[PDB]
């Protein structure tokens, strides 16, 4: 923002200097002489008599705006040996032209920088749905429709000190790149749509004088593979002085926002609402669930059968995160591409008012059981090897490498997820297992010592040594399944003694202990982080794991009280041994077990308590701005 | 009615 | 890379150790007993009698590969107070798993780090046609199909030292992610494809033993939107040793590439050819780039009419840049989608043996004058405010803002510059002008001064000043356009007087002075680094700028030898007073300056010497890896 | 024939 003057004798130049910028003088080009003066008026700062020599720096500040045209000026008079004094004459016109935005990031370099020293403001994407009796999100038109969707909105602010007369011979225009205007909306507050999709510039009407001019801003797209996330918006001040030369730019300035990302919750965010759509065949599952969620402290919603079209899994078709500004806060639903029967519980029942809507992926076919929420899960906060993911980091299942009989998450997703930066995703190996999902080897649980949680896994191991000791204590004649009528059971000798159950359960133990590993690499934890559950698997169509019997670590988090599938394992002494080990376990960090009945249900139909539910959960109080990803 | 497919 | 080896006494464990990764032993989890000592074979070096708590440290390391499977064996004796000594056995395999490529960026952490200090391979583009008598770039198929193609191409080994059987229970896969196999191919030597478009995994097939497997990789993509420039290659080690169970992954590596950028070269590296399509009407000025290319020591390549279709304007269809791996640095054609009669010139007669193509945008329509390569130049090596830019700064025009009537060069352009990122672009303003090109009102030459160049800008101030001082001096009759018969000639008293026109080249003033003061900031020029060329300029059609005279700055820099449009100045004392004003600027720093007559052959149809022609220049000495963007 | 279109 330089500019510099060129005084000439021959006759006075008129010149506007908004405040803030810097002006300097080319006194040499056109001067007549060996020295120099130069007089100003009191309003204007002359930094810098003196020799006429083209190094020599004169530059001019002014302190205020003008209250008329050419009301400050310079007089530079050149002189010399026998030469009476030539002047030049400079009539200057200050003005101030601000145009701001929250780039402290509390409430109101044109670089935007992360961190806790950083600065630019934030900008939401307006994807929820305030209006009343609609369908649509609210940044699908170019209206404001209702006044609470302007708390949406990041609000920017041009303010003008000008002569009274200052805009007969100049025009201030508000822009963004053509490039970026498909993801942004910006309207004038009095609310009309000034630049948008179809609109990259807008001349603005404004007054001389003293006046201030409101604008609400609406992102409409968020980061992505295409789009970084910035969005610049840019007031320029055109010279329109000449009826017959084109209009010329004498200042810019502007304001980059950065979009606001989709952001999950892990299982040590305290609940707020949990969701099931249990309203089909039975309603004792649904019972337990509801205990737990008013333990819990949570609101409860479900999705009845007429509306589920049976589809019982409302852990797969949704994940609810949040996206967050200094100005506003809101749950948004990222809605998966399987499309099964819950496909329009997202968009008809969970987005509304203050709950945004995301998907990603094709929506008529070419995905897999992968893009299934089950198998997107994060982290809790964690420090690896010095570097901190105060959000945690998203956990998606992958195959170890691309096969013609490997599936993965649609790359759709994975690019969308990678794209909000703040939970720099973690692909894990989950298509060992029939249905495919991470939630069906790990969970993770609040703990009140240590790093505040501890990692769940899956432990074909930690059945083995339990059941091997029940035996040699006596009890080998002790049914795994007994309370179930319609099954075989079968006894603890017997399984101890089959080869092939300990070959498959050696097979998925293996596999467990790669993402084990691959876990304490990229979330930097100790054993002491991890706890096994005693489980059991089996390998069937395609050679693919499914749970032995239900799936204990496919539990359902709410603080404190844990929602476990019922394993239904052999009885001794009075109580289910698996129940016992778990139990041992966990209460020892104040965890309470539920064990809840989802045999016929769930368990036989290929999940358990968290495939047949899903949560909300509170945001994170860390501001993700303040990350340096 | 599975969670598989 | 770590991995957890679960030691029991119930049986021996079998396991392989590759070098060069952590194995850790867990001793307690099956333990009986409250101590335990260990003793190994002595190519084991076990670092760590002790007691059986959880949290001792036992991590195995193996010295070099094993002659025979299970060659180095663990024997870990369990014992307690009144207990004989329990023991528990593990056998291991060593084994060597290296894939290699030169990472160090001279000659054959996961991760590519920019600068001297970093480290990750490098890739090149394949979009040059060693193949004789073809039309395609050798990247299109997967084949290779001449000896010399291998040239281009990245040599990546895969070295493996293993027993003689090994292969009998194991397997390498070879893989790329799918997002990434679309930009890559891989050919295995002995050469025949192993990775890339259709296939992104391979089963090598490899003997036991001491073995060297070579590949060579193409990168088929130049970093752009879509593509950050990285690509990972991965080997995979599968355990295949049970017939009945899925393959076992225990063992996986990584090279990541990057691939190198298009990189443009300023007027300041030296030429190394000359390129005129001046074969259409006129041979005299033919016949002056001819006379400059010999002075500079350039190959000169000329396009006839019968290939022109009668379009004279090298400068636009194309620019001459180059790619640059430590094996291999060729140069590259990047084809404007400008697609006028010199259309095929860059396919037909630039691509070639080691010369690359690329090209962007849409190619039938949708496009603008900005699209032509008169509008896309680069600045010498400069640092700005301590940030080094050791290869340059692009540079193309652009409109002040966005609107109905203002031009941009198209944004899937703008988008590939951006992304080869190591010529961090800037937006100049050059709409203003009719045709519409940076090259009208800019031009860098050496110096053998100061940063090592100057910035050459037209300047409508320095001619006012010229005429002025030769009407001061008596020859206010002089006439502007003498030598030339059909044309209406002027004399400097006319054109002084003339208030139209000094009031549209003062409008034309503040456009070039907003572009001085934007390099200034860009680059980081002081004044001593800028030499303003006398130039007047007219507003005609739509108000848009053309040059009154022959635009001098428009001109063809063959390093100390200048190739100046001839702008038919004032004879004042014999010598056409332009002539002499440019000389006494340009003379001075060492520069030759040559006057051709464009005048009815070029400038009558808006374009000079510069836009008449094209070069192609030394690539910088300065690796651009070394850079940090 | 001219360099503008
Ligand atoms: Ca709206
Ligand atoms: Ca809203
Ligand atoms: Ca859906
Ligand atoms: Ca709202
Ligand atoms: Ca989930
Ligand atoms: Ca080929
Ligand atoms: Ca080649
Ligand atoms: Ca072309
Ligand atoms: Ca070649
Ligand atoms: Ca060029």
């Amino acid at each position: 923002q330089g500019t510099l003057i060129r005084v000439t004798p021959e006759q006075p130049t008129h010149a506007v200097c908004v405040l803030g910028t810097l002006t300097q003088l080319d006194i040499c080009s056109s001067a007549p002489c060996t020295s120099f003066s130069i007089n100003a008026s009191p309003g204007v700062v002359v930094d810098i008599t003196w020799p006429l020599d083209p190094g020599v720096e004169v530059t001019l500040t002014m302190k205020a705006a003008s209250g008329s045209t050419g009301d400050q000026k310079v007089q530079i008079s050149y002189y010399g040996p026998k030469t009476p004094p030539v002047k030049a004459l400079l009539y200057l016109t200050a003005v101030e032209i601000s145009l701001c935005a929250d780039i402290t990031r509390t409430g109101k370099q044109r670089t935007w920088t992360w961190g806790p020293c950083g600065q630019g403001a934030i900008l939401l994407v307006n994807c929820d749905r305030d209006n009343l009796e609609s369908s649509a999100m609210d940044c699908e038109d170019d209206e404001v429709l209702d006044s609470e969707d302007l708390q949406d909105m990041s609000l920017m602010t041009l303010s003008t000190k000008t002569p009274k007369d200052f805009f007969t011979n100049h025009t201030l225009v508000l822009h963004v790149a053509r490039s970026e205007m498909d993801k942004v909306r910006v309207f004038q507050a009095t609310c009309s749509v000034v630049l948008g999709p179809k609109w990259p510039s807008h001349y603005l009407m404004v007054p001389g004088g003293k006046h201030n001019m409101d604008f609400y801003v609406e992102a409409l797209a968020f980061p992505d593979t295409d789009f970084p996330g910035l969005i610049t918006l840019t007031i320029s001040l055109l010279d329109t002085s000449n009826l017959e030369l084109p209009e010329a730019v004498v200042f810019q300035d502007s304001v980059v926002f950065r979009v606001a990302p989709w952001i999950m919750t892990p299982n040590t965010q305290p609940p707020q609402e949990v969701y099931a759509c249990s309203i089909f065949e039975n309603e004792d599952f649904l019972k337990s669930v509801t205990t737990l969620a008013m333990k819990a402290k949570c609101k409860l919603t479900i999705c009845p059968e007429e509306e589920n079209m049976d589809d019982q899994w409302m852990q797969d078709e949704m994940e609810i995160g949040y996206i967050q500004a200094p100005h506003k806060t809101l749950p948004v639903v990222f809605d998966s591409p399987r499309n099964r029967g819950l496909k329009e519980f997202p968009i008809k029942r969970v987005m509304g008012p203050d709950f945004g809507y995301v998907t990603r992926g094709p929506q008529t076919g070419g995905i897999s059981g992968l893009d299934s929420f089950g198998n997107l899960e994060v982290s809790p906060p964690v420090t690896v090897r010095g570097k901190e993911y105060p959000l945690g980091r998203i956990l998606f299942g992958d195959s170890c490498y691309p096969s013609n009989d490997s599936r993965q998450m649609h790359q759709a997703l994975q690019d969308f997820l990678s794209a909000q930066q703040v939970q720099a995703p973690v692909k894990l190996y989950s298509d060992w297992l029939s249905v495919g999902h991470v939630d069906e080897f790990l969970s993770f649980v609040p703990a009140p010592d240590r790093k505040g949680f501890r990692l769940l896994l899956a432990s074909p191991r930690s059945c083995y040594k339990l059941f091997q000791e029940q035996q040699n204590e006596g009890h080998g004649e002790a049914l795994l399944f007994e309370g179930i009528k319609k099954k075989k059971q079968q006894k603890i000798k017997n399984i101890l003694s089959n080869k092939t159950l300990r070959e498959h359960n050696s097979f998925v133990e293996r596999c467990i202990d790669w993402n084990r590993e691959l876990l304490k690499r990229e979330l930097g934890l100790a054993e002491s982080d991890i706890i096994d559950i005693p489980q059991l698997f089996k390998l069937k169509e395609f050679s693919k794991a499914e749970a032995f019997f239900p799936n204990m670590v496919n539990m359902l988090v709410l603080g404190k009280h844990l929602g476990i599938p019922k394993p239904f394992g052999p009885v001794i002494n009075g109580r289910c041994c698996l129940e016992e080990k778990v139990c041992s376990l966990l209460e020892p960090l104040g965890l309470q077990c539920t064990f809840i009945n989802d045999f016929f249900t769930y368990h036989i139909r290929h999940g358990e308590v968290h495939a047949g539910t899903n949560v909300r959960r509170k945001p994170f109080s860390f501001k993700w701005w303040n990350m340096v990803p | 009615t599975a969670r598989k497919s």
